[PDB]
């Protein structure tokens, strides 16, 4: 550590979370695929509260749900916005991406695509995993702190 | 995700789309069968999995000598004839919780004192 | 300009959940828009403004709904401080305590294996000459001739060997 901030416990777990190769695959719980046809009200009633916000303020019906774990998402200091802003700039402006906040019983990232579109929704199922970095240097899996 | 096969030609039912009405339909791709969806959830892929499971009790477990006998009173029938073993999910992390098979009614009580299961 | 988006959000939300507060609407909403407008940065942020306030006023429809007036305030002063932190920690219920209960569970994960080995007072050390030495039977050639015996000093680090 840097000469001064070397005996600070929390300081140590801040650098940790900046070196460890943290992939979208690390925090994900389940990756689901839904048939949600009307992109103005979710079929899932545990999501209703989400759309209200991302509308208050032409795509495709094949929804892609992702549940992130709160636990893992705070070992490596991240927030829903940071996670979502990262996916939305990988495929950029051609995958309709949304995400919940940090105060809901369950975190969720819902994204839709924009002639066999259920087969292109898996080309991209694999990229959202083994080819996307959140925060960390590649090849650096596991980072342990020691006194 | 529970997946259904059709009648007659008995095969894998693949989900296709109903454009004009906006709904989901499973269909057979060697026959001509098609049916409605009981749910909108088509595909699930679990990564981080919550698991903690017992064994494949044939009730004949009592009829295996190589299983140890402790002496707790079974919750229901109160018979101190137990046989026990650890979780059969032989994964590296899973814990040392003992499962007791009551040899009187085949009830399955545990040793746990942090959580609870009806499993 | 796009304060309409700011406008409807407050007014609408704080009065439409339940019709129970009337005309106090034109003071709760009105007051806490310039605070965000004075910070919005008509551009600058680019959405780091939106991100906060938008996502603030969505912490308002969730499971904290008993406390999801207020609003009715305890010093509604929280919003200027809803631009730094941004309070954030301040928005949940006791699910706060859960979040910080998870915090600890994560530190324990970061630290690594602790080398614990029973030390013997029947050993002389060169480095610190102390009586704190652990070893491990083995191994080279066991018995005839004899058998190696490798110690260690967990104080000093040195290693020697017998035979
Ligand atoms: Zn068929
Ligand atoms: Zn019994
Ligand atoms: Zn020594």
């Amino acid at each position: 550590l840097e000469p001064g901030h070397a005996a600070d416990q929390e300081q140590a777990k801040l650098i940790r979370s900046a070196i460890e190769h943290t992939t979208l695959k690390s925090v994900t719980i389940a990756s689901e695929i839904y048939y949600d046809p009307d992109p103005r009200s979710t079929v899932i009633p545990e999501d209703e509260e989400i759309i209200q916000l991302h509308f208050s303020l032409q795509q495709s019906p094949w929804l892609l749900r992702l549940e992130l774990d709160r636990a893992a998402m705070n070992d490596k200091d991240l927030t829903m916005g940071q996670v979502g802003e990262r996916i939305k700039q990988t495929f950029k402006n051609d995958l309709f991406v949304i995400w919940s906040e940090d105060n809901d019983e369950k975190l969720i990232i819902r994204c839709r695509v924009v002639a066999e579109e259920d087969h292109m929704l898996k080309k991209i199922e694999n990229t959202m995993l083994e080819n996307i970095t959140l925060r960390g240097v590649e090849n650096i899996e596991r980072v342990v702190m020691m006194k | 995700t529970t997946f259904r096969f059709c009648r007659d030609c008995n095969n894998m039912l693949y989900p296709r789309e109903d454009k004009e009405n906006n709904r989901l339909l499973f269909e057979c791709r060697t026959c001509s069968y098609v049916e409605e969806a009981g749910s909108p959830l088509v595909y699930r892929h679990e990564l981080i999995t919550n698991i903690g499971e017992t064994a494949g009790v044939v009730q004949d477990i009592g009829s295996d000598p190589t299983l140890p006998r402790s002496d707790r009173e079974c919750p229901k029938c109160h018979s101190r004839e137990n046989v026990f073993f650890q979780s059969q999910q032989r994964r590296k992390d899973t814990s040392m919780v003992l499962f007791f098979v009551c040899l009187s009614c085949s009830h399955i009580f545990t040793s746990d004192q942090k959580n609870k299961r009806t499993q | 300009k796009l304060r309409d988006q700011v406008l409807k959000a407050l007014y609408d939300v704080l009065a439409k959940e339940s019709e129970h507060p009337p005309q106090s609407i034109l003071h709760t909403a009105k007051a806490i828009e310039s605070e965000m407008n004075k910070v919005n940065n008509c551009d600058t942020n680019e959405a780091a403004y939106k991100a906060r306030y938008r996502i603030i006023y969505s912490n308002v429809i969730s499971k904290n709904n008993p406390d999801l007036k207020h609003k009715i305030a305890n010093g509604d002063i929280t919003p200027e401080f809803l631009a730094t932190c941004d309070a954030k920690d301040l928005a949940p219920a006791p699910l706060k305590q859960k979040i910080e209960e998870i915090a600890k569970q994560n530190l324990y994960n970061a630290q690594g294996a602790t080398i614990e080995r029973s030390v013997t007072d029947r050993f002389t050390c060169g480095k610190c000459k102390e009586k704190k030495v652990s070893y491990y039977q083995l191994q080279t050639r066991s018995a005839d001739h004899p058998l190696t015996t490798f110690c260690t000093c967990e104080a000093c680090g040195n290693r020697w060997k017998f035979s």
